[PDB]
RNA sequence: GGCUCUCGCUUCUGGCGCCAAGCGCCCGGCCGCGCGCCGGCCGGGCGCGACCCGCUCCGGGGACAGUGCCAGGUGGGGAG
RNA sequence: GGAAUGGGUUCGCCCCGAGAGAGGGGCCCGUGCCUUGGAAAGCGUCGCGGUUCCGGCGGCGUCCGGUGAGCUCUCGCUGGCCCUUGAAAAUCCGGGGGAGAGGGUGUAAAUCUCGCGCCGGGCCGUACCCAUAUCCGCAGCAGGUCUCCAAGGUGAACAGC
RNA sequence: UUGCCCUCGGCCGAUCGAAAGGGAGUCGGGUUCAGAUCCCCGAAUCCGGAGCGGAGAUGGGCGCCGCGAGGCGUCCAGUG
C-alpha cells in the first residue's frame, strides 16, 4: 500500500468545514403552481370533508381493480379504424348475400356519466364503475347515491385516466357494464357480489362518513407531547 | 433526483428555429444603394480642384446612407482604381461629400481626364 | 445623518466558500481586528448578538 | 443495557478553509498468462462518508386584525 | 545595530526599544535635463534666383550666466475643520487556489503579460458669433447670459492710475 | 463544427439617464479667401484580430571509443 495516502476528514460542525451538497428537497422555494397544488392536498386532509365527497377517498383494493378491468378489457368501445373496418366488411361481405342482417350488436362498455345517470335511472345498468378522480367531482358527487337508490351496483376505482384507457380517451368519469357475454355472466356475478357487500349494502355508513380533520405531524407531535406530560402527573397521583 | 439549491429555476427546453411553410416576402429586396446610386456626382470647384492637382484626392457627392467602406468599394471598380483612404462630411445642405484620396501610383488628374471632371 | 457609528464585519459563509460582510450597528468598545460572536452558544462579552 | 434530562464537536492570535479524502460495490478495456489460475496496467460510475421518516420553507401572529357593505358619532381639513 | 548625559527634527510639527540617530541599500514619480526624434524643420538676419501665386536657393546665427517669501500651473509633504466624513458603475489589474495541460531527451512539447512583423478601426458632430452688433429681452436695446489664458511701472495687491 | 447529455453559473433585476462626472489611445511643422490635434509632410500610439525570432530548454550520472578534445549507448532531471 502507498505510505502517501491519507485518510482527509471533513469536520461538518458549526463553524468548520463548509457544509456539504445535503438535499434540500424539503427547503425548496417551489413554484407558485406547485405550492398551490400541494396545499390543497393538504387543506383536504385538514378541513371536515362532507361524506358525499369523502366516499370517494375509499377505492377498490387493488386486487379487486385489477381484476374489474380484466373483465372491462373484454368490453372496451370500437376504435373509429376498427368500425370502419367492421363496416367495409360488413357492407362488402353482406352484399354477396342478404344485407339485411342487423343480427345483434354485441354488448359493449358505456362511457361518460350522462349516458351512465340515464343507464342507472332505467335501471338498464348491471355494475357501474366511477373514478374517484373527477374534478368538478359535481360530475360524480350524486352518482354513488344514485345507484344505491336504484340497487344497482357501483364500484369507485382508482384513475379517471385508468377508466380512460378503456375508451380510448384521455378520462372518462365513469363506464358502466349493461350485458356480457355467457361466459362473462360468471366472472361478473362474483364482482358484483364483492362490490354490493362494499359500497351498496354499506352507503347507510357511508353517508355520515366523513372525512379530513386531520391536523399536521408537527402540531400532533406536541399535542402528543403534553398527552405524556398529563400521563406523568396521572402517575404520580397514583403514586 | 437530488436538489442541492433552495430554488427551483425554469427547465431548459428546446426551442426549434423557424421551418416556415411560406415565406412572408416572395423575393429578396433589391440593393436600391449600388455603387451607381453611391456615388451621385463628382465635386468641380476651386477647392476640389487643389485636392485632385496637390492632395491627389478626388471629390464626390455622395449618398448619406453610404458609409466610407461603401464609398471606397463604390469608386474602386466604378473607375477601376485603388482608394487609399475616405474622408467623409455631410455638408450644410445635407449632402455627404467624400474626399477620395488614390493610392500613390494612380494619378488623381489622369483620373480626373478619364472621368470628364477637367 | 446617523451618530452612531457602524462596524463592518466579516463572516465566513457556512454553505459556500465565500465572505459575507455585515453592516452592524456599533457597540461601544469594539476594535478593528476584534472577533465577534454570534449565536444561542455564543460569550457574553460586548459586541456579540445573543 | 432498563427509565428520563442534556449534548453533537468552531472562543489566547486582524492566517487557511469550496470544487472529498478514505472505505466499500460493480462495470470494464489493454497487456502478459499457459492454456492455467489469474495478475499487472489504465480507467468509468456508484453507495458510505453527510442517519431514517414526515403534510404545510422557517418563525411570529390568527378567526382576531383587515377588507367589503350598512349604522351612529366626530369632522371649517375640505365643498357649497 | 541598539539609543538617558535622551536624541533626531519642522515654518508648525512630529518621531523613536512596537527600534531613534548613524552607515549601506530597495521602491515610486520623473511634467525637468541630455539623447533618438533633431535640424532636414522653425525663427532671426544678410544676400541670390525664379515657373515672379516656388513648402525657392544660399550665408551666418539661434549663445553664456545669475536671482527669487515674485506671480500662475503642477506635484508632493504635513496638519486643521465636521452632531457636515465629502458618488456609482462600466472597465482594467494583482494575488490565493491547483482541476488540468504538456513531452520523455528531441528537428523536443504544451506554453509565453519579451522583441519584431501583418491586417482593420464603421456612424454622427466639426464653418462662424459667443456679445455695449451673430444668443434672450419685438431692435445692432446702457438689461441678462456658464468658463480658460493674463505683461511692465507704482503699490499690500488680478485696487486705482 | 453540430445536436444531445452531464457539470457549473445569485447575472439578487429589462432599459434609459452627463458634448462639465468615470472613460484606452496624437503630436510637431506646413498649408486655405474661408478647414484642420481632422488636410499634407514627418514622427508615434491605443485597441481588435490571425508570421519570424526569443523564452520554456536542453542539465547531470555511468560505461565505451579517442593522445586529448569530442562522439556513442543508457538512465535520471528540467512549467526560468
Ligand atoms: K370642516
Ligand atoms: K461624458
Ligand atoms: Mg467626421
Ligand atoms: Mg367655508
Ligand atoms: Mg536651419
Ligand atoms: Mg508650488
Ligand atoms: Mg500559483
Ligand atoms: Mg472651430
Ligand atoms: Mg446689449
Ligand atoms: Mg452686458
Ligand atoms: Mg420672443
Ligand atoms: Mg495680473
Ligand atoms: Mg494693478
Ligand atoms: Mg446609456
Ligand atoms: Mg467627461
Ligand atoms: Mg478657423
Amino acid at each position: 500500500v502507498n505510505p502517501l495516502f491519507e485518510k482527509r476528514p471533513k469536520n461538518f460542525g458549526i463553524g468548520q468545514d463548509i457544509q456539504p451538497k445535503r438535499d434540500l428537497t424539503r427547503f425548496v422555494k417551489w413554484p407558485r403552481y406547485i405550492r398551490l397544488q400541494r396545499q390543497r392536498a393538504i387543506l383536504y386532509k385538514r378541513l371536515k370533508v362532507p361524506p358525499a365527497i369523502n366516499q370517494f377517498t375509499q377505492a377498490l383494493d387493488r386486487q379487486t381493480a385489477t381484476q374489474l378491468l380484466k373483465l372491462a378489457h373484454k368490453y372496451r368501445p370500437e376504435t373509429k379504424q376498427e368500425k370502419k373496418q367492421r363496416l367495409l366488411a360488413r357492407a362488402e361481405k353482406k352484399a354477396a348475400g342478404k344485407g339485411d342482417v342487423p343480427t345483434k350488436r354485441p354488448p359493449v362498455l358505456r362511457a361518460g356519466v350522462n349516458t351512465v345517470t340515464t343507464l342507472v335511472e332505467n335501471k338498464k345498468a348491471q355494475l357501474v364503475v366511477i373514478a374517484h378522480d373527477v374534478d368538478p367531482i359535481e360530475l360524480v358527487v350524486f352518482l354513488p347515491a344514485l345507484c344505491r337508490k336504484m340497487g344497482v351496483p357501483y364500484c369507485i376505482i382508482k384513475g379517471k385516466a385508468r377508466l380512460g384507457r378503456l375508451v380510448h380517451r384521455k378520462t372518462c368519469t365513469t363506464v358502466a357494464f349493461t350485458q356480457v357475454n355467457s361466459e362473462d355472466k360468471g366472472a361478473l356475478a362474483k364482482l358484483v357480489e364483492a362490490i354490493r357487500t362494499n359500497y351498496n349494502d354499506r352507503y347507510d355508513e357511508i353517508r355520515r362518513h366523513w372525512g379530513g380533520n386531520v391536523l399536521g405531524p408537527k402540531s400532533v407531535a406536541r399535542i402528543a407531547k403534553l398527552e405524556k406530560a398529563k400521563a406523568k402527573e396521572l402517575a404520580t397521583k397514583l403514586g | 433526483k437530488i436538489r442541492t439549491s433552495p430554488t427551483f429555476r425554469r427547465p431548459k427546453t428546446l426551442r426549434l428555429r423557424r421551418q416556415p411553410k411560406y415565406p412572408r416576402k416572395s423575393a429578396p429586396r433589391r440593393n436600391k444603394l449600388d455603387h451607381y446610386a453611391i456615388i451621385k456626382f463628382p465635386l468641380t470647384t476651386e477647392s476640389a480642384m487643389k485636392k485632385i492637382e496637390d492632395n491627389n484626392t478626388l471629390v464626390f457627392i455622395v449618398d448619406v446612407k453610404a458609409n466610407k467602406h461603401q464609398i471606397k468599394q463604390a469608386v474602386k471598380k466604378l473607375y477601376d482604381i485603388d482608394v487609399a483612404k475616405v474622408n467623409t462630411l455631410i455638408r450644410p445642405d445635407g449632402e455627404k461629400k467624400a474626399y477620395v484620396r488614390l493610392a500613390p501610383d494612380y494619378d488623381a488628374l489622369d483620373v480626373a481626364n478619364k472621368i470628364g471632371i477637367i | 445623518g446617523r451618530g452612531a457609528p457602524l462596524a463592518k464585519v466579516v463572516f465566513r459563509d457556512p454553505y459556500r466558500f465565500k465572505k459575507r460582510t455585515e453592516l452592524f450597528i456599533a457597540a461601544e468598545g469594539i476594535h478593528t481586528g476584534q472577533f465577534v460572536y454570534c449565536g444561542k452558544k455564543a460569550q457574553l462579552n460586548i459586541g456579540n448578538v445573543l
